[PDB]
């Protein structure tokens, strides 16, 4: 149920150094 | 990997280090996605040209490390192998196609900070984010050079290259149950799995629901960081109709 | 590597 969401990040609200990147080129 | 950086602490909790028990060795990366259950590359654990069959008994998987060498008292977990399940159509001979295998794990590993599943994606996922030039991220504790060794856990993040450019890339036939990904000569950045690494996950963050999804497995490639190679993955959600047989079975 | 308990 809780698959693909991290205890020290998505859980709690923080991001990693570089996830915005990722999303950066999440474009269509 | 090659050109990444030392991962944050907790940042790849469904990470896996496919350990040799004899000689203590760095086989393999490897994914944790249930309490129970681990996905790795085939050629982990069976490629008979190069001679390698291993048996359950062989390995271990330890979750939860970010340290490649140390014992991480507390914070790891070592866990014995039930059962190795490699697909039957796995195209050693060839191509690597279909390259991938589930391993059970004799019990089920508790999960906390540093030790969490990865989700594998639905058709929806697959077509929403495996696009051309959408990012996915690469993690390892394998050489961090084609030609040493990292201290820690290494991260990449790398764009899904296009079908006719990876195919032109290369002599090997290329099919649907593979992508590749990687930054093109012309772009600037550099990076790719290496020796130690495969096996592991190629990971996308969608979106839409704000969870990590493995979108691909470290499969295979010429050379590391190669100018004008591409790294390959096995395409999971392709090979999902297999991964849930199995998991339903046993 | 360092050894495993
Ligand atoms: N992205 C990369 N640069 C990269 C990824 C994976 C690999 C893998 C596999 C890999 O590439 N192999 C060689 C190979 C490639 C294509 C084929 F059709 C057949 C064989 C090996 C065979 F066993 F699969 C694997 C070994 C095991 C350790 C590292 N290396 C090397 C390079
Ligand atoms: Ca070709
Ligand atoms: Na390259």
């Amino acid at each position: 149920a809780d698959c693909g969401l991290r205890p020290l990040f998505e859980k709690k609200s923080l991001e990693d150094k570089t996830e915005r990147e990722l999303l950066e080129s999440y474009i269509d | 990997i090659v050109e990444g950086s030392d991962a944050e602490i907790g940042m790849s909790p469904w990470q896996v280090m496919l350990f040799r028990k004899s000689p203590q060795e760095l086989l393999c990366g490897a994914s944790l996605i249930s309490d129970r259950w681990v996905l790795t590359a085939a050629h982990c654990l069976l490629y008979p040209p190069w001679d390698k069959n291993f048996t359950e008994n062989d390995l271990l998987v330890r979750i939860g490390k970010h340290s490649r060498t140390r014992y991480e008292r507390n914070i790891e977990k070592i866990s014995m192998l039930e059962k190795i399940y490699i697909h039957p159509r796995y195209n050693w001979r060839e191509n690597l196609d279909r390259d991938i295998a589930l391993m059970k794990l004799k019990k089920p590993v508790a999960f906390s900070d540093y030790i969490h599943p990865v989700c594998l994606p639905d058709r929806e996922t697959a077509a929403s984010l495996l696009q051309a030039g959408y990012k996915g991220r690469v993690t390892g504790w394998g050489n961090l050079k084609e030609t040493g060794q990292p201290s820690v856990l290494q991260v990449v993040n790398l764009p899904i290259v296009e079908r006719p450019v990876c195919k032109d890339s290369t002599r090997i036939r290329i099919t649907d149950n593979m992508f590749c990904a990687g930054y093109k000569p012309d772009e600037g950045k550099r990076g790719d799995a290496c020796e130690g690494d495969s096996g592991g996950p190629f990971v996308m963050k969608s979106p839409f629901n704000n969870r990590w999804y493995q979108m691909g497995i470290v499969s295979w490639g010429e050379g590391c960081d190669r100018d004008g190679k591409y790294g390959f993955y096995t395409h999971v959600f392709r090979l999902k109709k297999w991964i849930q047989k199995v998991i339903d079975q046993f | 590597f360092e050894e495993i308990p």
